[PDB]
C-alpha cells in the first residue's frame, strides 16, 4: 500500500485507544486529584488512601461505556472490512 | 541419574540467574559437561553397565519396586544439593541488595526499579564468578552420592 | 476358539503401540506430572526443574505405586498364559481385571454415574462397568485430585511470600520486590523440611 | 417533524436493539407525516416489522406492516386511495412486498389484508 | 533508619518462632491422608488453620516494627 | 451393536485362520 | 403514546431479557392505541408471545397473541371487524400468521380460535 | 397495572430464576386484569407453569395454567365463554398448548381436564 | 398474597438453594390463597415435592359440616396438578380435617 | 439548505447506523429542495429505503424510493412531469432502478407503481 | 447395480484413511478441544494439563456424544448392509443421512447462508446441502460456540485475578506479583465448584 | 452472541468483582484515615506506622467474609453454567 | 521484477511464459496476504493497548495485560461474527 494510507490507518488506530483510553481513566484522574486536594487540606499525606474511589470510579466507568466501547470496537472492525478492498487496488 | 546431576547444576545456574535479577543455565550445563568428560565420567558408567551384567544377570533380575521409589526421590536430591551449593552466594545476593535497599531508602524519590535491576545483575554476574571458582569440589561430592546410587541399582 | 499365534502377536504388537496411552491415561502418571508442575509453579523457578527430569521421576514414581497392580496382572494372568495353562482369551481379560479394578479405587462416584449415563448404557454395580467408560472417569477423578494436592502444596509458599512481602513494606522499603528476598526463604524451607520426601509420601500413598 | 429522533444523540448507553427500535419508530413518525399530507386523512399510526432474508425459505421471515387511519368526518376511501396508501408505505421501506400491508380505518372495514 | 534495625533485631529472636511457624505450616500441608484429600470441607479448615496460625507470630514482627518506628 | 462390530470382525478372521490351519 | 418506553433511557440496572419484554409491551400499547380509535371498541389490551426463533436450524416456536375487547355500550362486532382486527394485529408483529389470534369481547363471545 | 413489574428497574443482583419468577408473575397479573373485565366474572387468579425446554436434553415437559374464577352471586358460564377463557389465556403464554388448562371456581365445579 | 415472597428483594446472604424453597414457598401460599376462595373450605395447607417426581400434598380444613364429593376434589386436584410444572395429575394426596382421604398417590 | 447535516460535525454518541440514517436524510432535503423548485409542486417530502449493501455480502433487497408531494391549488400533473421526477430521483441515488418509484398527490392519485 | 466389492473394500479403506479429518472437522471434537484450550490458559497453568491427556479426554466425549448417531448409521446402514437387504450406495446414502442431520443441530443458518453463496449453487431448503458446503459451516459454527462457552468460563478466573491485585495494590505492595497468588485460588474456586465434572458435562449437554 | 448480552455479561462481573473487593478495602480505608487524623494529632510525619492497622483488619475482613465471597464466586460459576443453554440457544 | 530477471523479451502481461508467472504470483500473494493480516491485527492491538494502559493507571505494574485482554478479544470476534466475516472477505477478495 501507500505509505500515506499505512500512516491514515495508524492515526485513526492510534485516534480510537486514545479516546476509549481517555473516556476511561478521565473520571479515575479526577477523583484522585480531588482525594489528594483534600488530603491536603487537612496536612496529610497517605499513598495508598486514595485506591478506593480511583478503582470503583474506573469499574462505574467501564459498566456506564459498555455498550459504547462495543459499539465503537464493532464499528471499527467493519470500517477496517469495508476499507480492504480501497487498498488491494 | 546423569541427567540428575547435570540438570541440578542446571538449576544451580537458574537459581544464581534468578536471584542475579535475570541462560545462565546454559553456562553451567556445559561447564557440568566438560567436568563429566574431563573426569571421565562416560568411561565409568560404560564400566558401570558391564558390571552390572555380572551382579544382575539378564536371565533373572529387574528393578524392585524399592529401586523405583529411590529413584524417585532424587528431586529431594537436586533441591537439597542445589541449596547447598548456591547458600553461600544466594546470602551474599540477599544481603547486598538488603543493603542496598536501606541505604537507598533514606530518599524516597531515588527507589531503584530499574536502577536496581542494573546493580543487582552486575553483583549477580560477580558472584557467579565466585560460584564458578569452587564448583569442582561440590561436582565431586555430588558424583560420589550419584555414582552410589547407581551401584545400588544394579546392586553391586 | 482361542486365538491364533498369529492373531495374538498382532494383538500384543497393538498394545505396544498404545503404551504411551496407557501410562498417560489409565495409570498414576497423570495425578503425579500435574501435582509436580504445581511445585514447580509455585517455586519462583519457571523450567529450572526442566520437563525431562519431572517426567523421569514421575515414571519411576508410577512403576513403584504400580508394582501391586502389575505384579497382580503378572501373577494372574502372565504366569498361566506362559504355562500355557489358560488360553489367551482369558489371560487378556485376567490381566485387564487389575487395570479395572485400579482404576476404581482412584475414581469418585459421581464421576462414575456422569459418564454412565452420558454413555447411555445400562448398569446397576460398577465393578462390572466397561473400561471405555471408565477410562474419562478415572482421569477426570485424577485431575480433580491432583488439584485438591496442588492447591495444598501451593499454600505455603504464597504463605512464605505474603510475609515477606508485608515484612518488606511493613520495613518502609516499597521499592524491593518480594520475589527476589523470598525465593531463597522458599528453598530454604523447602529443603531443612526434606519437602520433596514427606511429597512423596502422600503422593505414592494416596492412592492405596 | 418526525427527524427529531435523527438529528438528536443517542447517550451513552443505548443498547443496539433501541436503537433499531428508535429507527423504526422514525420511519413510522414520518411515514405517518406523510399519510397525513392526505385530504381524506385526519390521523395516521404505522407499525412495522422488519424482516430477516435467509436464503432458506423455511427460515425466511420477510417484512410487513399495519397503518391505522382515522379518516375525516364523511368520505370513504376508494380503490385508487388504497393503492397509492399501500404502494407508499411498501416503497419506502425495505423489503415488504405491496402483499403485506394491512390498512384499516375508523369504522372498520378492512382495506387490505396481509 | 531506625525501622529497619529494629526488625532486623526482632527477627533475632522472633523471626526464629517465625521460622518455626513457617516449618510447620509446611510438614502439615505437605503430610496429608487419604481421607484429607478427597474432602473439600477439611482442606479448607487446615487453610483456615494454617493462615490464623501464621497471623499471631506476624503480627508481633510487625508490632515490634510500629512500636520502634512511632518511638 | 457398534460395539460388537470388532468383537465380530475378529472372531471371523479367527474361524478362518483356524479352519485354513 | 406508547413510544414513552423506546424514548425513555434504561439505566445499567436492566438486564437483557427484561429489556425485551419492554420492548414487547411498546408494542402492545400502540397496538392497543390503533384499536381505540375504533368506533366500535371502547377498551383494547393486547397480550403477546414472541418465542426467540432461535439461530441453527431447528424448529420455532410460532408466535401467539390474545387481544381483549371492551366494545361500545351495545354492538356487536361484524365479521369484517374482527377480520380487520386480527389482520392489523397479525401484519403489526413479526411472524405470527393470521392463524394464531384470539379475540374475545367484554360479555364473553369467542371471535377467533387459536 | 399489571406491568408495573416491567417498568419497575428490578434493581440488581437478581438472579436469573427470580428474574424468571417476576416476569411470570407480570404475565399472570395482566392476564387477571384482562379477565376482570369479563361481565361474569369478579376475580380471578391465575397461575402459569412454563417448564424450562431445554432441547439439549429430551426430557421436555411442556406448559400449564390453572384460572380460578370467583363468578357472581348467580349466573354460570356456558360452554362458548369457558372456551374463550381457555383460548386467550392459552394463546397469551408461548407454548401451553389449549388442552392444558384448569378451570376452576368457588363452587368447585371443574371447567376444563389436565 | 403469597408474592410478597416474589416482589420482596433477598439480601445477598441468601444463596441459591434458599432462593428455590422461597419460590416454592410463595407458590404453596398462593396456591392456598386461591384455594380458599371456593365455598367449601375454610382453610387450605399445601405442600409440594418438586426434585431439583413432583407431588403435591393438600389439606383441607372444610367447614363444620359438608363433605367433598368426588367432583370438587377432582377440581382441586386438577388445579393443583396443572398450576405446578410436572406432577402429572396421580400423584397427589389429598386429606380432610377428619383424616377421609380423597386422593391417592 | 439540505447540505447543513453532511457540513456539520458529528460528535460522539453517534454510531455507524444513525449517520448513515443521517446521510440519507441529507439526501432527502437536498431532493426534497431541488423538487420544490419546480412551480407546480409547493410541497415535498422524500423517503429512501435503502440496504446496507457492502462489498462481500449476499445482498437480496434492492433500493426503493417514494417522494410525496402536495401541488398547487390546482393542475394536474401530466405523464411527462412525473416522469421527469421519478428520472431524476432514480438518477441522483445510487441503485435504485427506475421501476421502483412510488409517487403520490394531495389528493391520493397514484402516478408510478412499485 | 452396486457397486463390486473391490471397488466396496477401497471406498471403506480411503475413508479409513480420512479418519482424522472426519474426527477434526465432521464431529464434536474441535469444540470441546478449543473450551479446554481456553480453560486452561485461563487459569495461571500454561500446559500443566498436558496435551495427550485433553485430547484423550475430548476422545471419549466426542465418542459418547455422538453414541446416538453412530448407533443410528448402525441400524440403518450397518446391519441392512451385512444382512444383504440395501444396495451397497443405498446403505452409504443411509449412514451419511444421520451424520448430516446433526450437523445441521449444530450449525448456524449465516454459516450455511455464506458458503451456499460461495458455491454459488441455487439451494433454498436448509437440509439439501451437500457435504462440500456443510462440514465448512460446520466447523465454523463450533469455533464460534466454542469461543462463547470459553469466554464464559474465563470471566470467574478473571474477577478472581482483578481482585487479587486489587487487594494487593491496596496495601500498597505493588512491587508483588498478582499471578503467583492469584493461582491457588483459581485452583481453589474450580475444584470446590466440582469444575471438571461440571465442564464435561455441560460440554456433553451443549452438543443438542 | 448478542453484542448487548456481553454488555449484560461485563456488568454482572464488574459488579461482581466490585462487591468482591469493596467489603474488604472498606474497613482498610477507614483505619487509614483513622490513623491519618492521628498522625495530624501529634505532627507525626511518619508514614510507615499505618501498614501494620491496615494489614490487621484486612485479614479480619478476609476471616468475617471469607464464606461469603467464596459463596457468591460459587454461585457465580453456577449462574453462568445455568445460562449457557440460553446464550446456545 | 521476474521478467526482467528472466531475459526474456516480453511486450504484454497477458502473454508471459509459466515459469515466470508462478513466482510473481506467489509473490504478489504474499504481499497481499501480509496487507490482509495487518488490518485485522489493529482491533486486538487496540483492545490490548486499552487494558494494557487502564490497568497501568490503576497503579498495578505486575498484572500481564495479556491475560485480562484475552476474553475481550474472543469476544470482539463472537459479537462481529469474525469467522463469517473474514472468511467472505477472503473468499471476495479475488473477485
Amino acid at each position: 500500500m501507500t505509505p500515506e494510507m499505512f500512516v491514515e490507518l495508524f492515526r485513526e488506530a492510534l485516534w480510537m485507544v486514545l479516546i476509549m483510553v481517555c473516556a476511561i481513566i478521565i473520571p479515575s484522574l479526577l477523583i484522585g486529584l480531588i482525594v489528594a486536594i483534600f488530603q491536603a487540606a487537612t496536612s496529610i499525606n497517605e499513598q495508598t488512601l486514595s485506591f478506593l474511589p480511583r478503582l470503583i470510579v474506573t469499574l462505574l466507568a467501564l459498566m456506564l461505556f459498555g455498550h459504547w466501547m462495543t459499539q465503537m470496537l464493532m464499528e471499527y472492525f467493519y470500517g477496517l472490512i469495508e476499507r480492504l478492498p480501497q487498498v488491494l487496488y | 541419574v546423569t541427567q540428575f546431576m547435570i540438570q541440578t547444576f542446571v538449576l544451580l545456574g537458574q537459581i544464581l540467574g534468578m536471584q542475579s535479577s535475570l541462560l545462565l543455565g546454559q553456562l553451567f550445563m556445559f561447564l557440568t559437561t566438560m567436568f563429566f568428560l574431563a573426569t571421565d565420567g562416560h568411561l565409568k558408567m560404560l564400566q558401570l553397565v558391564v558390571f552390572s551384567f555380572k551382579t544382575l544377570p539378564i536371565g533373572s533380575g529387574s528393578l524392585n519396586a524399592v529401586d523405583f521409589r529411590e529413584m524417585a526421590g532424587w528431586l529431594g536430591i537436586m533441591f537439597q544439593t542445589a541449596l547447598s551449593m548456591s547458600l553461600s552466594g544466594i546470602i551474599a545476593l540477599l544481603t547486598i541488595n538488603l543493603s542496598f535497599g536501606v541505604m537507598t531508602r533514606a530518599a524516597p524519590q531515588l527507589n531503584i526499579f530499574s536502577l536496581g535491576f542494573a546493580f543487582a545483575l552486575m553483583v549477580g554476574l560477580l558472584l557467579c564468578w565466585y560460584i564458578l571458582a569452587g564448583l569442582y569440589s561440590h561436582y565431586e561430592m555430588f558424583w560420589t552420592v550419584g555414582e552410589a546410587q547407581i551401584c545400588r541399582l544394579i546392586r553391586l | 476358539e482361542d486365538y491364533s499365534v498369529t492373531l495374538q502377536i498382532l494383538a500384543l504388537m497393538t498394545m505396544l503401540g498404545f503404551l504411551p496411552a496407557m501410562v498417560i491415561l489409565m495409570t498414576s502418571f497423570t495425578r503425579i506430572v500435574v501435582v509436580m508442575s504445581i511445585l514447580r509453579q509455585a517455586m519462583g523457578l519457571q523450567q529450572t526443574p526442566s520437563n525431562q527430569v519431572i517426567i523421569g521421576i514421575a515414571l519411576f514414581l508410577t512403576f513403584f505405586v504400580m508394582s501391586p497392580v502389575l505384579n497382580e496382572i503378572n501373577d494372574k494372568a502372565v504366569q498361566p498364559y506362559l504355562n500355557e495353562q489358560v488360553t489367551a482369551r482369558e489371560a487378556f481379560d485376567a490381566a485387564q481385571a487389575p487395570m479395572k479394578a485400579f482404576m476404581l479405587k482412584q475414581t469418585r462416584i459421581k464421576d462414575l454415574e456422569t459418564f454412565v449415563t452420558m454413555s447411555g448404557e445400562q448398569v446397576d454395580n460398577p465393578e462390572d462397568v466397561s473400561m471405555a467408560v471408565l477410562i474419562p472417569a478415572f482421569i477426570t477423578s485424577e485431575l480433580k485430585t491432583a488439584f485438591q494436592i496442588g492447591f495444598m502444596l501451593f499454600l505455603p509458599f504464597l504463605i512464605i511470600d505474603l510475609v515477606v512481602a508485608s515484612v518488606l513494606m511493613a520495613m518502609g522499603m516499597m521499592m524491593l520486590s518480594p520475589m527476589i528476598v523470598s525465593l531463597p526463604f522458599k528453598l530454604m524451607l523447602f529443603v531443612l523440611v526434606d519437602g520433596w520426601n514427606l511429597i512423596l509420601s502422600t503422593l505414592a500413598g494416596s492412592f492405596a | 417533524a418526525g427527524d427529531d429522533i435523527l438529528l438528536q444523540d443517542m447517550g451513552f448507553g443505548v443498547s443496539q436493539r433501541l436503537e433499531q427500535e428508535r429507527l423504526k419508530l422514525s420511519r413510522e413518525r414520518q411515514l405517518a407525516q406523510a399519510i397525513e399530507e392526505m385530504k381524506q386523512v385526519r390521523k395516521a399510526r404505522v407499525l412495522l416489522a422488519l424482516p430477516k432474508h435467509s436464503v432458506f425459505v423455511r427460515h425466511n421471515q420477510e417484512a410487513s406492516a399495519s397503518v391505522f387511519l382515522t379518516l375525516s368526518t364523511g368520505t370513504n376511501l376508494k380503490q385508487q386511495e388504497v393503492d397509492s396508501i399501500v404502494d407508499m408505505v411498501a416503497s419506502a421501506v425495505p423489503g415488504m412486498k405491496t402483499s403485506r400491508i394491512t390498512v384499516t380505518d375508523q369504522h372498520g372495514r378492512l382495506l387490505s389484508s396481509g | 533508619a531506625s525501622v529497619l534495625i529494629v526488625g532486623a533485631i526482632s527477627l533475632m529472636w522472633f523471626g526464629e518462632a517465625l521460622a518455626r511457624s513457617l516449618f510447620s505450616i509446611m510438614s502439615r500441608l505437605f503430610d496429608l491422608q487419604r481421607e484429607e484429600i478427597f474432602d473439600t470441607a477439611k482442606l479448607f479448615d487446615i487453610a483456615l488453620g494454617a493462615m490464623t496460625d501464621l497471623l499471631f507470630p506476624l503480627f508481633l514482627v510487625l508490632a515490634t516494627l510500629f512500636t520502634a518506628a512511632m518511638i | 451393536d457398534f460395539n460388537d462390530l470388532l468383537t465380530k470382525a475378529i472372531n471371523n478372521v479367527n474361524t478362518l485362520q483356524k479352519a485354513s490351519g
